[PDB]
């Protein structure tokens, strides 16, 4: 499903995004909890305000699994085994809220990175999203 | 001229073994000019390359995904161009262009010249990365 194009505007993106990884995936999750509530029940013990440690370190952790999906995408079954154990097996996160993930993140894309963030890059970092989401939401 | 889009082409290296003798891992870092990560080249190239000693010159062997995109791909020793040669490929979904080339001994940084293209769009340059081994390269004759 994901083209050698689509692979090629994945890493161009997220490689212009770089250093900035960790704050997109924080502000990301922020916007998700702020525009949907319902989110934030897989998060009850946690400090979900404006500035809060824990969304910015949380988001840390979701940029760096991002990298580490994106360096390597001919293989992310292997590479994000743990998380989709994580999610699938143990948390039992149901596939919506990552729809909802990843159109908090493309918007965040869209926003610091502009001229960047073609339609033709826009398809590709959905189609990976989407892929990403499909590892962690299934069961091995 | 001899871009690894069209190199990729040639059905003799449709998956032509390439780890045969002897080798040694070895790690290192892609940078741009201000000597910051490289992304795209460090999502491309697997780390750490194997290293395949001859009787002359260490061949280091580069692993690099997406081969139908990159289009150049030159890799230069102290400025001066290095033979650069397709030793096999992984067809898609995988992909991946196994390329060599001979390194001196004591060589720790190379420059590589490179650039992309999708089909026949827009050129990518990339006209300065930076691979550091995190250690200088020997050949071992005795293995
Ligand atoms: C872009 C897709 C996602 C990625 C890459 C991702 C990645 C991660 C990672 C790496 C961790 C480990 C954090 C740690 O070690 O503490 C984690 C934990 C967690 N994730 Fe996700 N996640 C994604 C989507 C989601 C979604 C949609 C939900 C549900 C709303 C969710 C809920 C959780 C929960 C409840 C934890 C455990 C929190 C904790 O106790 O530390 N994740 N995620």
């Amino acid at each position: 499903v994901l083209s050698p194009a689509d692979k090629t505007n994945v890493k161009a993106a997220w490689g212009k995004v770089g250093a900035h990884a960790g704050e997109y995936g924080a502000e990301a999750l922020e916007r998700m909890f702020l525009s949907f509530p319902t989110t934030k029940t897989y998060f009850p013990h946690f400090d979900l305000s404006h500035g809060s440690a824990q969304v910015k370190g949380h988001g840390k952790k979701v940029a760096d699994a991002l990298t580490n999906a994106v360096a390597h995408v001919d293989d992310m079954p292997n590479a994000l085994s743990a998380l989709s154990d994580l999610h699938a097996h143990k948390l039992r996160v149901d596939p919506v809220n990552f729809k909802l993930l990843s159109h908090c993140l493309l918007v965040t894309l869209a926003a610091h990175l502009p001229a960047e963030f073609t339609p033709a890059v826009h398809a590709s970092l959905d189609k990976f999203l989407a892929s990403v989401s499909t590892v962690l939401t299934s069961k091995y | 001229d001899e871009s690894l889009k069209d190199a990729i082409k040639d059905p003799a290296l449709e998956n032509k073994e390439h780890d045969i003798g002897p080798r040694e891992q070895v790690n290192f870092q892609l940078l741009d000019k201000n000597n910051e990560t490289q992304y795209y080249h460090f999502f491309s190239i697997k780390d750490p390359a194997d290293v395949y000693y001859t009787k002359k010159k260490a061949e280091v062997e580069l692993d690099i995904n997406t081969a139908s995109t990159w289009k150049k791909f030159e890799v230069y020793e102290n400025n001066q161009k290095l033979p650069v040669r397709l030793v096999s490929y992984s067809p898609v979904p995988e992909d991946h262009a196994y390329i060599r080339f001979p390194v001196s001994d004591g060589t720790q940084e190379l420059k590589i010249v490179s650039s992309t293209q999708i089909d026949d769009g827009e050129e990518t340059n990339y006209d300065y990365t930076k691979l550091v081994f995190a250690k200088p390269i020997y050949n071992d004759p005795s293995l």
